[PDB]
C-alpha cells in the first residue's frame, strides 16, 4: 500500500 | 480493495484514514485501538527507497469516514499526532518484516456510532482463529484494480492460507511476523487489498464473545487479485508484546 | 477506550448483523 | 479529487 508495499 | 463492496455505515468504526496536509491526500489506512492510539504499517511512514519519512507534523488522522474524498461535516473527526513509534526492528531493506507503527493522538477522540475501537487479540483468541480456511475481513479506500479509487470505503472477506502455499507463491522471504490471505485459483472466489489499502486492518469476529479482533495489518503483495498470488499482512499477535510495551511507557 | 472494544454501536450494540459477517462465522467451522 | 478540509485542521 503505497506504490510491493 | 479488489472485488469487494461498499461498507455499510458504521460497519468498520475503527477504520482510520492517514492524511497528508499538502498535497492534502490519502496516504494509507490505519485503525483505532483506543481513544488516543492508532495502529498502522511502518512503511506508511518510513520507506527510504521512495524517499518516504513522514513526521508527526506531516499528517492528520481522519476518523469516522465513509466517503474517500468528502469532508464528512458532522461525522468525521480529524486529529493531530503527538508522536510516532515504529518497530525498532522493522525491515525496510529486505521484506517489510515487522511492518508495524503506533501513533499517539494529541487529544483523546470521543467515540460515537461511527467511532469505536477494535480489540487486540489475546493468545487464546489468536490461537483459535488464525487457522487456514478461516476468513477475515479487510477494508480500505485503495485501488479497485491492479492497473480505480472507490467513492466509498470498500470491504472483502478472505480466507487465511497455509504457510507452505504462502511461501511457494513468491520469491521473497516470508517470516513469522507475516501471514497471507486470499482464495486459491481453484476456489473460484476473488478479492484482495491493493495499493493504497496499506496500514488497514484484517479483522476477525470472535465466535466466543462476538467481539471484533484485529489480526493483521495490510502490508505488501504482488499485483492485486492475481491467481496464485496472496496478500501479506503483519501478524499483529506476534508483535503484541512490543505494542503493550510502548503504550505502558508512553501514555494512556 | 479498548474495553467496550469490538462491539460496534450500530450492529452488535443493537444486536443487528451486517450483510456478510455470517460468511466469516460460518468459516470458523 | 479531495474536498477541502477546515483550515482549523491544517
Amino acid at each position: 500500500x503505497x506504490x510491493a508495499p | 480493495i479488489v472485488e469487494g463492496s461498499d461498507a455499510e455505515i458504521g460497519m468498520s468504526p475503527w477504520q482510520v484514514m492517514l492524511f497528508r496536509k499538502s498535497p492534502q491526500e490519502l496516504l494509507c489506512g490505519a485503525s483505532l485501538i483506543s481513544d488516543r492510539w492508532v495502529l498502522t504499517a511502518a512503511h506508511c511512514l518510513l520507506y527510504p527507497p521512495w524517499d518516504k519519512n513522514f513526521t508527526e507534523n506531516d499528517l492528520l488522522v481522519r476518523i469516522g469516514k465513509h466517503s474517500r474524498t468528502r469532508y464528512e461535516r458532522n461525522i468525521e473527526k480529524i486529529s493531530m499526532l503527538e508522536k510516532i513509534y515504529i518497530h525498532p526492528r522493522y525491515n525496510w531493506r529486505e521484506n517489510l518484516d515487522r511492518d508495524i507503527a503506533l501513533m499517539k493522538l494529541k487529544k483523546p477522540v470521543a467515540f460515537s456510532d461511527y467511532i469505536h475501537p477494535v480489540c487486540l487479540p489475546d493468545r487464546e483468541t489468536a490461537a483459535s482463529l488464525l487457522q487456514a480456511g478461516y476468513k477475515g475481513r479487510v477494508t480500505g479506500w485503495g485501488n479497485l484494480k491492479e492497473t480505480g479509487q472507490p467513492s466509498v470505503l470498500q470491504v472483502v472477506n478472505l480466507p487465511i492460507v497455509e504457510r507452505p502455499v504462502c511461501k511457494d507463491s513468491t520469491r521473497i522471504r516470508i517470516t513469522d511476523n507475516m501471514f497471507c490471505a486470499g482464495y486459491k485459483p481453484d476456489e473460484g472466489k476473488r478479492g484482495d487489498a491493493c495499493e493504497g489499502d496499506s496500514g488497514g486492518p484484517f479483522v476477525m469476529k470472535s465466535p466466543f464473545n462476538n467481539r471484533w479482533y484485529q489480526m493483521g495489518i495490510v502490508s505488501w503483495g504482488e499485483g492485486c487479485d492475481r491467481d496464485g498470488k496472496y496478500g501479506f499482512y503483519t501478524h499483529v499477535f506476534r508483535l503484541k508484546k512490543w505494542i503493550q510495551k510502548v503504550i505502558d511507557q508512553f501514555g494512556e | 477506550g479498548e474495553a467496550d472494544c469490538g462491539l460496534r454501536p450500530l450492529f452488535e450494540k443493537k444486536s443487528l448483523e451486517d450483510k456478510t459477517e455470517r460468511e466469516l462465522l460460518e468459516s470458523y467451522i | 479529487d479531495f474536498e477541502e478540509i477546515p483550515e482549523e485542521y491544517l
